[PDB]
């Protein structure tokens, strides 16, 4: 409580560069685990179509696969437009 | 193909400048003019004698720290992977180990030049 | 057959290796290794390895600067040797040059297995792939996969680097 | 060069597969176990001798621990060795059964119809 | 010698990198993916001694894909015959093989 | 569309090479025209030399080093 | 095999020969070691690029990393040798015999 | 050196060896070798002197050349087959390169020259580590690729190792050089049977490691590095000299001691493959190792050499540091012949 | 090792699409909206047969559908489309974001004259299903018969007969 206060004061008086560096590194380590937009970053990465989407051979038992891109089925990037 | 032409052009221009500088003016070379310079006097020893390096340990550490650059340069492309958590963990771990190496050499007086 | 640019580059690579392997003063050996690094970078660039060639060139440039400093510190003599100031150095240089000449002649004039196997040459361009797709570079993706696929490699590499720092500090202590 | 390490269904680092429980365990009075205990006792005596202690009577708890540890490890070593020999015999018999053409049964003649050469000693 | 810790624990420390036909990023395929797949599926579970003999065709095809020695030999033979026939003037290359072709997309 | 065009172009180049090889190599006694070097009968992606073997050096250069050298 | 592969393998052979035949300076042998590493890098890079082995593209970089370690190791030893003798000549390292 | 730094270095050496052991990828095996060398160089130089520096330099040069040849073999194997798994090499040239690299790492003849020098230049603890733990990784790699071994080259190197170990040991008065030549001969024995039965190789390695550990611990306990220094031990610790004589007899392969078990097994295994001339020559050659072991025993425990007056002072002091595994190591080095069939547990 | 069979040059003839890359990029969104079915059938044939020689008719159908699409565009309004693709063609990267007025005009024209709706972001990259009468290939890899495995390990484990049988040892 007071020991850490005196140590931090001495460090800020003598080595401000090291204090700033350690603070920045600690924030960089800690903050990503508490952010709600990391999931958004992952989903943005998954949403980029680098390669061709190969169609599946219809067998009559896929209610959740579209037969046309404009069909309502499949993933939607409506969330991405407002983000 | 274009870069080869550019490199050839630049080297050719520099070499032509050297050739002009060495063949255009009048040259009068004698032993006193071409002697080594030590501000008024003949050097006592040779310039090929050993010259001590007081920062040799930092020079060696530079070799190891130069490969962290190789390991860290593909980070912009690595940031595009789907499993961002693993990539971020590995990048932060690598930088943490680099910082720990720097701290270890700093605290063991490895950054101080030899006396 | 097509301008044999890669063959010329690899020949200059071998010539630089002969230059620094005949072992003149380490200044000229470092110069030869720098030349070989640049030319090998060019070869890898011609085969599509932009990042790898540029990185190897950068790494060897830094290493050779350190080597130059160390040569001036503890690897000098009154009269540093060049490739023509010594019978031994000149002999090794010439022997390497004619050995490369003989290997090349036995390669492109006939099919003969020197050590491992034989071949005809024909230039590298034949053995390409004509792959036509992509909005990225496969080399960059494979290198960037180190942070998602190669976790084990990253762990062992970082450990070895930290241990190497500790090791050089332990070795140069003296006492 | 490596006979049994590539056997199908081999768990890497078990030291004692489950099937080894189908075999009879070695008896606790196994002479090999007694020899293991004797080795532990010799180790204890040498430990007393090196440290410059009364060889036969210095540390009784230490000798007891030596003997117990040697017997404990030897029991499982004997179990594994027995299991490995049983595996070798099982595989050999199965291979002989599955290849009758390589291990044929040929009728045996009696010594009255087999002509053996006689070499006089003189 | 080889303590298979990976197999005992199911870790995959380095098996992701052992072969060319194993889950590259972005599904980028190897140049010889099909040949290696065929050879690996031929040789799986029968041991090295049997795989050396009974899967020699697949391995020969895989090596031909890797190094293309036979294809280069055939191309060299064809070109040598073409040059021999052209020096004596019995053969003439077609216009589409001389730079006067009609290109298509 | 690019895929369909690529298949048609590759197949046309290979057929032209096949016809030229058939004309050229008629004198060699034990030569089969169009004989594969693979035991497998499945399709194999053509190598650069197969497509551009009997063509000019400029086409070969554009096919091999055209993209890399473009800056 | 292309003639480039033969040239790279010959470069490795030349570097190995240069390392195995010692002149006075130890720095020259260290440079031969570095050249051997460079030739290995080039050879592996060419093979991996030609075969389009994507995940193996990170293999050469790892090579470089350990090359650096080896280089550093050698230089460290050289320093100590010089500190003992004022020279990096290998003929001073003869206190031990067979 | 700081104790924590030394512990970290030893752990790095051991973890590099284990990385070699557990890897399925050639690059990871090479990485393990590199890490082992990197961490092992400082350990040889813990006690600083010119001799230790020279030994470290020679060791580094030899091992770096071996590593470069190792990588070249790997890359050629990859070129002739797009494989990274350590199963069996697909090119004979790559196999020759790998065999030579691993022989140079192990110190087999004619790559044996560095072993006596490096062992003489370092302390007894560093020598113990170098001659016991440093043999595991190359032997494990050789065991994994045994079916691709060219028997002629491997057997030639093994026979050369046995002969040269005996002849070199015949001429030594320093104990570290004697141990190094014994190591060379035993490594030749280990690699002679490798193309036939890797279990025999593992058994030979285990027995040799046990006897070498016992020998080096007895040499550390009686802090002697020369024959004449060891001639003084009887006047201070006779039990140590007696145990050392028995251990030396075991190292000579005399029945019914433990050292007889490996050679015996190796010999019989070789006779299963219609190899008769070579085992006979190997045993008749190991007679030389037995001879110089008996010379050391004569000078150390069977006769009493003259001593010095100052020794009386040493009579008044005990050893402050005790080695906990020395008695067990001695017992395993001598009395384990009746437990010979247990080798089936090794396969 | 067999003869490689190749289609004749007459078989490979088709009515080609001779519009440049800028025109194609300008039309691409509506082209993928309208000509999806032949394109997807061709791509399924391509990825299931692993042989360009087995999907030539599907490629010709793709060409026909593209030509019909471009004929419709030419017939209804070619001037807004020409302005749009010229604006696209000026850019060295062919960026969409520099031509939004011309894109708006072209989109309005196609919407009013043909009822064509531009697909929203994320739609053209979906994985869709294709109904085809083409039989599923049974051996697209032309695989040989796999060699038989080693039989099995079976039976109850019994103690070794007369122990280890190593020299004089009875156990
Ligand atoms: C307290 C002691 C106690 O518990 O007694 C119970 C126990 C009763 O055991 P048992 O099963 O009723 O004895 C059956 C018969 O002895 C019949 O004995 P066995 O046929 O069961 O023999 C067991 C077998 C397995 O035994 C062994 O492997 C080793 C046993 C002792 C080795 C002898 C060397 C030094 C002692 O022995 C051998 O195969 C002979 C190998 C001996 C040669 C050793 C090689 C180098 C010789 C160097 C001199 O007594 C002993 O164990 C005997 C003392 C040992
Ligand atoms: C094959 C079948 C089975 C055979 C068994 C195997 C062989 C025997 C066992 C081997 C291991 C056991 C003993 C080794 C550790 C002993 C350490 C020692 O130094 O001894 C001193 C110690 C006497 O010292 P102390 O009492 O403290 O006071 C005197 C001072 O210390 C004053 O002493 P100091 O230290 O001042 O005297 C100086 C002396 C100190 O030097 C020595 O004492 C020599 C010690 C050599 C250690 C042995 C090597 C390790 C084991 C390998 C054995 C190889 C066997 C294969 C054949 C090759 C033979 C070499 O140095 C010299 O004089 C230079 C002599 C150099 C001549 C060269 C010969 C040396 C090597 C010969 C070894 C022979 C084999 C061991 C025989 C037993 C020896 C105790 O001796 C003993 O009392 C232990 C003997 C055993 C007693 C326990 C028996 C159990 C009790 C009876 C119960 C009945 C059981 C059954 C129950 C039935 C129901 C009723
Ligand atoms: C099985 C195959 C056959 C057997 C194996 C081969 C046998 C050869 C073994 C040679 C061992 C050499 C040795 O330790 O000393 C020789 C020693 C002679 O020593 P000495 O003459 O008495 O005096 C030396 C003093 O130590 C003078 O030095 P000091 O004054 O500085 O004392 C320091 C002392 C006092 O220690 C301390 O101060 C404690 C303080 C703790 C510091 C905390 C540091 C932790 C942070 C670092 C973390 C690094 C992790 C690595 C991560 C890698 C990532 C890739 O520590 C030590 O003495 C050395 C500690 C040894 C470390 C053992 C830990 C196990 C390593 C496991 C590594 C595997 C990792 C996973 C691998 C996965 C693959 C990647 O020999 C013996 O005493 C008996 C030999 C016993 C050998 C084993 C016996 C048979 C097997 C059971
Ligand atoms: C900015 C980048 C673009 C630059 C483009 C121009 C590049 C110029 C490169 C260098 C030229 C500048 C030098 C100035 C004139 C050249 C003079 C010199 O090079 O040649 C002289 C020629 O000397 C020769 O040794 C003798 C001439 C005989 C040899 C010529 C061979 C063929 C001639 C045979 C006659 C038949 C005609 C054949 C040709 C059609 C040697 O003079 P020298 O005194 O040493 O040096 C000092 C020169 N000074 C006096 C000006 C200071
Ligand atoms: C048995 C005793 C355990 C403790 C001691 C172990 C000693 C060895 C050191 C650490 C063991 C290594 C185990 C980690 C192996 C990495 C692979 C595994 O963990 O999965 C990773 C999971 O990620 C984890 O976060 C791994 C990071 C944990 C390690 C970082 C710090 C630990 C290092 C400690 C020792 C290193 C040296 C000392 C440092 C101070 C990545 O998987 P994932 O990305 O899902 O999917 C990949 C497959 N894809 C590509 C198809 C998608
Ligand atoms: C001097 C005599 C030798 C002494 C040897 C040291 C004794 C102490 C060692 C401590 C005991 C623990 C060791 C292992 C216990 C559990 C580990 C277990 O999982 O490992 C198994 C393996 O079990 C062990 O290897 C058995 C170790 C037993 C060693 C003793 C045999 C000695 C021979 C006869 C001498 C008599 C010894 C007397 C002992 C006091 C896994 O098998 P596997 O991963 O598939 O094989 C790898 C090698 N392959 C594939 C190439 C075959
Ligand atoms: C990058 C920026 C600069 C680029 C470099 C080009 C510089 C252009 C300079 C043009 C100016 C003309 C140069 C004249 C100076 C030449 C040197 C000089 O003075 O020599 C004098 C010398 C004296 O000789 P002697 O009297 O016989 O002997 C007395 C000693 N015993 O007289 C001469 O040699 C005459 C030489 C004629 C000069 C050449 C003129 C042609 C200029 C071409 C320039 C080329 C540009 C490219
Ligand atoms: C959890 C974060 C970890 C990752 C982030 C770090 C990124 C990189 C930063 C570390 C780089 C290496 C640091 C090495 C530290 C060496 C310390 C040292 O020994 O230096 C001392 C100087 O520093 C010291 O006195 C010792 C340490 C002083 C404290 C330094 C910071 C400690 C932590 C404070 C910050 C805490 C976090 C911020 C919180 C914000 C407050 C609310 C000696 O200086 P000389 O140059 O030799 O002096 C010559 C002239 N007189």
């Amino acid at each position: 409580a007071g020991r850490i206060a005196s140590f931090l004061k001495n460090a800020w008086a003598k080595e401000p560069v090291l204090v700033a560096s350690f603070a920045i590194g600690g924030l960089a380590i800690i903050l990503p685990s508490l952010s709600p937009y990391t999931n958004y970053a992952i989903r943005i990465n998954r949403a980029t179509p680098y390669n061709y989407p190969v169609p599946l051979r219809d067998d009559g038992n896929m209610p959740d696969v579209p037969s046309h891109p404009q069909d309502p089925q499949g993933p939607s990037l409506e969330w991405l437009k407002n983000l | 193909m274009n870069i080869m032409l550019t490199l050839l052009t630049n080297v050719t221009l520099a070499s032509l400048l050297v050739l002009i500088a060495f063949w255009l003016p009048q040259l009068n070379a004698y032993s006193e003019k071409t002697s080594p310079y030590e501000c008024g006097f003949d050097p006592m020893g040779s310039a090929r004698l050993p010259f001590s390096m007081k920062f040799f340990l930092v020079a060696i550490t530079f070799l190891l720290f130069d490969l962290e650059i190789a390991l860290l340069l593909p980070l912009p492309w690595a940031s595009q992977t789907n499993n961002l958590k693993t990539m971020l963990t590995m990048a932060l771990f690598l930088l943490i180990l680099l910082a720990a190496s720097l701290a270890y050499e700093w605290t063991q007086k490895g950054l101080e030049w030899a006396e | 057959m097509t301008m044999y640019i890669a063959f010329i580059l690899s020949t200059i690579f071998v010539i630089g290796f002969v230059g620094f392997s005949s072992k003149p003063s380490p200044i000229y050996g470092g110069l030869g290794l720098i030349v070989s690094g640049g030319v090998g970078c060019g070869i890898v660039l011609n085969f599509g390895g932009s990042f790898l060639g540029l990185m190897v060139f950068l790494i060897y440039l830094g290493g050779m600067l350190v080597v130059f400093g160390y040569t001036t510190a503890m690897a000098t003599e009154m009269y540093p040797e060049v490739w023509v100031s010594n019978k031994t150095v000149f002999g090794a240089f010439v022997s390497g040059l004619m050995m490369e000449f003989c290997m090349v002649y036995y390669a492109l004039k006939e099919e003969e297995v020197e050590i491992i196997f034989k071949f005809n040459g024909l230039g590298d361009w034949v053995i390409y792939d004509t792959g036509d797709s992509g909005f990225f570079s496969e080399e960059a993706m494979g290198i960037a996969a180190l942070y998602s696929y190669g976790t084990w490699l990253v762990i062992v590499t970082g450990w070895s680097l930290l241990i190497g720092v500790v090791v050089i500090m332990e070795i140069t202590r003296g006492n | 060069m490596t006979m049994m390490s590539g056997r199908p269904g081999r768990v890497p680092l078990q030291f004692l597969p489950n099937e080894a429980r189908s075999l009879p365990p070695p008896k606790l009075t196994d002479p090999r176990l007694v020899y293991m205990g004797f080795l532990g006792y010799c180790s204890g005596l040498i430990d007393n001798a090196i440290r410059r202690r009364p060889v036969v009577s210095a540390g009784l708890h230490r000798q007891l621990l030596y003997v117990t540890s040697f017997v404990f490890f030897g029991y499982y070593l004997l179990k594994r060795q027995d299991y490995m020999y049983a595996l070798r015999d099982h595989d050999m018999f199965a291979y002989v059964k599955s290849h009758p053409e390589d291990f044929p049964e040929k009728d045996k003649k009696t010594y009255g119809e087999i002509l053996e050469e006689f070499h006089p000693v003189r | 010698p080889f303590f298979d810790v990976q197999k005992r624990l199911g870790l995959d420390l380095d098996r992701w990198m052992t072969i060319q036909s194993a889950e590259q990023p972005h599904k980028i395929p190897g140049r010889c993916h099909a040949f290696e797949k065929e050879w690996i599926e031929c040789a799986h579970g029968i041991g090295g001694i049997r795989a050396e003999k009974e899967c020699k065709i697949e391995f020969d095809d895989f090596v031909e894909c890797l190094l293309r020695q036979k294809t280069m030999k055939r191309l060299s033979a064809i070109k040598r015959q073409r040059d021999k026939l052209i020096k004596e003037g019995k053969y003439t290359p077609p216009p589409h093989h001389l730079g006067k072709e009609d290109p298509r997309p | 569309l690019f895929q369909a065009e690529k298949d048609r172009r590759v197949l046309q180049m290979l057929r032209e090479n096949l016809e030229e090889e058939a004309i050229i190599m008629k004198d060699v006694p034990d030569w089969k025209v169009g004989e594969s070097v693979f035991h497998t009968t499945r399709w194999v992606t053509p190598m650069m030399g197969e497509l551009y073997g009997l063509r000019t050096n400029e086409e070969i250069l554009s096919a091999t080093y055209g993209f890399i050298w473009y800056t | 095999m292309p003639l480039v592969y033969m040239n790279i393998i010959m470069a490795f052979a030349i570097a190995l020969a240069g390392l195995l035949m010692y002149r006075s300076h130890l720095m020259s042998s260290l440079l031969c070691l570095e050249g051997m590493m460079l030739s290995l890098f080039i050879m592996s890079t060419l093979i991996i690029l030609n075969t389009h082995f994507t995940l193996a593209n990170m293999m050469p970089i790892i090579l470089l990393v350990f090359a650096a370690c080896e280089a550093a190791l050698g230089l460290s030893l050289l320093v100590m040798v010089s500190n003992t003798y004022g020279t990096d000549y290998v003929q001073n390292l003869n206190l031990l015999q067979c | 050196m700081n104790p924590i730094i030394y512990t970290t270095l030893i752990m790095t050496v051991m973890s590099g060896t284990m990385l070699v052991m557990i890897s399925s990828h050639w690059l990871l095996i090479w990485i393990g070798f590199e890490m082992n060398l990197l961490a092992m160089i400082p350990v040889l130089m813990k006690n600083f002197n010119p001799r230790a520096t020279e030994a470290a330099t020679k060791y580094f040069l030899t091992q770096a050349t071996a590593s470069m040849m190792l990588m070249m073999a790997i890359i050629i194997n990859l070129l002739y087959s797009g494989q990274w798994t350590i199963t069996k090499m697909f090119n004979p040239v790559a196999m020759t390169m790998m065999t030579m690299a691993l022989a140079m790492k192990l110190g087999l003849s004619p790559f044996h020259f560095w072993v006596p020098e490096v062992t003489q230049g370092i302390s007894l603890q560093a020598g113990l580590l170098l001659l016991t733990w440093q043999k595991l990784a190359p032997l494990s790699v050789l065991c994994q690729i045994s079916q691709s071994i060219n028997p002629n080259l491997m057997l030639t190197m093994a026979m050369l190792s046995i002969l040269i170990g005996g002849w070199g040991g015949l001429n030594q008065t320093q104990l570290r050089k004697i141990m190094a030549y014994s190591s060379i001969a035993h490594m030749g024995w280990m690699t002679a049977v490798l193309p036939y039965n890797t279990t025999m190789t593992i058994l030979n390695l285990l027995i040799y490691i046990t006897m070498t550990l016992a020998m080096f611990m007895l040499l550390i306990h009686s802090s002697a590095t020369t024959t004449l220094s060891l001639s003084h031990t009887w006047n201070k610790m006779p039990v140590i000299t007696s145990l050392m004589m028995v251990t030396l007899l075991s190292m000579g392969g005399l029945p019914p001691l433990s050292g007889f078990m490996p050679k015996w097994m190796i010999i019989q295994e070789m006779t299963k493959n219609e190899s008769i001339i070579m085992p006979t020559l190997m045993a008749m050659t190991a007679l030389l190792n037995l001879y110089f072991y008996m010379r050391l025993a004569y000078s150390s425990s069977l006769t009493m050499f003259p001593s010095t007056n100052n020794m009386k002072m040493k009579w008044q002091f005990e050893h402050t540091k005790q080695m906990k595994l020395l008695p067990t190591m001695i017992v395993l080095s001598t009395l384990v012949l009746p437990m010979t069939p247990a080798l089936s547990s090794l396969n | 090792p067999g003869i490689v069979e190749l289609p004749t040059l007459e078989d490979l003839k088709v009515q080609e699409v001779k519009v440049s890359s800028s025109v194609l990029k300008a039309a691409a969104h509506h082209y993928g909206a309208q000509c999806d079915k032949p394109n997807k059938e061709f791509m399924l044939c391509r990825w299931e047969e692993k042989d360009p020689r087995r999907c030539l008719e599907e490629g010709k159908l793709v060409n026909q559908c593209a030509l019909d699409f471009f004929r419709q565009i030419k017939r209804h309004c070619a001037e807004p489309f020409t302005e749009y693709w010229t604006c696209i063609d000026y850019s060295g990267l062919q960026l969409f974001r520099h031509c939004r007025k011309q894109q708006a005009k072209f989109d309005e024209c196609v919407l009013d004259k043909l009822g064509w709706v531009r697909p929203d972001l994320g739609e053209l990259s979906k994985v869709t299903k294709v109904k085809t009468d083409r039989p599923l290939p049974e051996n697209p890899y032309h695989s040989r018969a796999r060699p038989e495995p080693n039989p099995e390990a079976e039976g109850d484990l019994k103690p070794a007969k007369h122990g280890s049988r190593l020299f004089f040892w009875t156990m």
